[PDB]
């Protein structure tokens, strides 16, 4: 069975150097034609090919990141390392390493190259965030609503770092109609997310709404009762 | 570099259906093409290699065909775990480029989004920043466009948005968009509008409010 | 350029 696992810094600051390591088992980088490549995936985006190295030490890099990348292998320790210099916020993504089969051989003679046309086994991937930001708790602001139609209200969890932050409503007693959106990494290097809940509208007078926010990394816990407005 | 274009970019389906995804290359890549399925939160998984070879362990439901500049991945009888994103990859030329991907989600009837706009709180304004949020709740399909307008001026570069994963029960999506301005600039305008365009809307719907107007 | 195993 072949397995690979990426390791490295979950957080790195702009201009710094990022060193990622791929540790694998089940094959050797001394096996004929075998390769180990690196592919990244920014949040919500498509896969992007970065580089590949083979057992014979042949190496190839993405022409777009060529000057910032170096790939090397340590045959004895079953590892491949990718060094990316001068990182910037756009390099935030999940980095995967993957195995590439070499040509099939028969009594040592290559008889089929079809198997090399794919990356057949992938690591779980390692998420790397590039930001200069220091640990910072969120500022929580209300999202004030408005029988007939449905009413919406919520909380804005702004400017915190790093991920994650937990949000529930009414100590977890309110779940239906709730929508906690994935956070967005602001150009400032800080995260911000919204959590909302929709209701019939009548309950706006019977039921009270409070969003419970918890950012463990900064030891910040906040409960904010959100009511319509106008007193 | 070599360009790989997948089509459609998004596809709605139901369990048991047969679907086909296409990948076209800008230059011939012979048979050096692979297809992967990526479930949410997981790494890509090899389905087909060398354009049509079925990877060991992969269910017979998947099959690939084509060569040169035209390739297709077909799933006969879609299964629940097949609701994911699929990518094609070209390995004939360096760099070994990937397609933009095709998202396959659960099909349901078209549902226009309920739109709400939230002005910044006085609390936030005290810190010197103003965040205006727009919510598009429970809609389908996933594609929707949000345009912010301030005193009729189209906004660009000062907003960010997030979309929830398809709801397990609703099969709908929700989207949140935040327009961020300094207190100063915010206090310098009056009408803040969130214009929404969606297939479920006969015409664009616009939600707005006048700052300070109490 | 062409892949390692092309041609």
């Amino acid at each position: 069975r072949i397995t690979l696992k990426e390791s490295g810094p979950p957080l790195v600051k702009p201009t710094q150097t990022l060193t990622l390591t791929c540790s694998f088992s089940g094959f050797s980088l001394s096996d004929f034609g075998v390769g180990v490549g690196w592919i990244r995936q920014p949040p919500g985006k498509a896969l992007e090919w970065l580089a590949i190295i083979y057992s014979d030490d042949d190496k190839r890099y993405s022409p777009s990141l060529n000057t910032r990348l170096t790939i090397t292998k340590d045959t004895s320790k079953n590892q491949v390392v990718l060094v990316m210099t001068r990182v910037s916020p756009v390099d935030t993504a999940t980095y995967f390493c993957a195995h590439r089969r070499g040509p099939t051989t028969l009594f040592g003679v290559p008889i089929a190259r079809g198997p090399v046309n794919a990356m057949d086994v992938w690591g779980q991937g390692i998420t790397v965030t590039i930001s200069s930001t220091s640990t910072k708790g969120p500022s929580v602001f209300p999202l004030a609503p408005s029988a007939g139609g449905a009413a919406a209200l919520g909380c804005l969890v702004k400017d915190y770092f790093p991920e994650p932050v937990t949000v529930s409503w009414n100590s977890g007693a309110l779940t239906s109609g709730v929508h906690t959106f994935p956070a967005v990494l602001q150009s400032s290097g800080l995260y911000s997310l919204s959590s909302v809940v929709t209701v019939p509208s009548s309950s706006l007078g019977t039921q009270t709404y409070t969003c419970n926010v918890n950012h463990k990394p900064s030891n910040t816990k906040v409960d904010k009762r959100v009511e319509p407005k106008s007193c | 570099a070599l360009q790989l274009t997948q089509s459609p970019s998004s596809l709605s389906a139901s369990v048991g259906d047969r679907i086909t995804i296409t990948c076209r290359a800008s230059q011939g890549v012979t048979s050096a093409l692979a297809w992967y399925r990526q479930k949410p939160g997981s790494p890509p998984q090899l389905l087909i290699y060398d354009a049509s070879s079925l990877e060991s362990g992969v269910p017979s439901r998947f099959s690939g065909s084509g060569s040169g500049t035209e390739f297709t991945l077909t799933i006969s009888t879609l299964r629940p775990e097949d609701f994911a994103t699929y990518y094609c990859q070209q390995l004939h030329f360096y760099p070994h480029t990937f397609g933009g991907g095709t998202r396959v989600d659960v099909r349901r009837t078209v549902a226009a989004p309920s739109v709400f706009i939230f002005p910044p709180s006085d609390e936030q304004l005290k810190s010197g920043t103003a965040s205006v949020v727009c919510l598009l709740n429970n809609f389908y399909p996933r594609e929707a466009k949000v345009q912010w307008k301030v005193d009729n001026a189209l906004q660009s570069g000062n907003s960010q948005e997030s979309v929830t994963e398809q709801d397990s029960k609703d099969s709908t999506y929700s989207l949140s968009s935040t327009l961020t301005l300094s207190k100063a600039d915010y206090e310098k305008h009056k009408v803040y509008e969130c214009e929404v365009t969606h297939q479920g809307l006969s015409s664009p719907v616009t939600k707005s409010f006048n700052r300070g107007e109490c | 350029e062409l892949d390692k195993w092309a041609s």
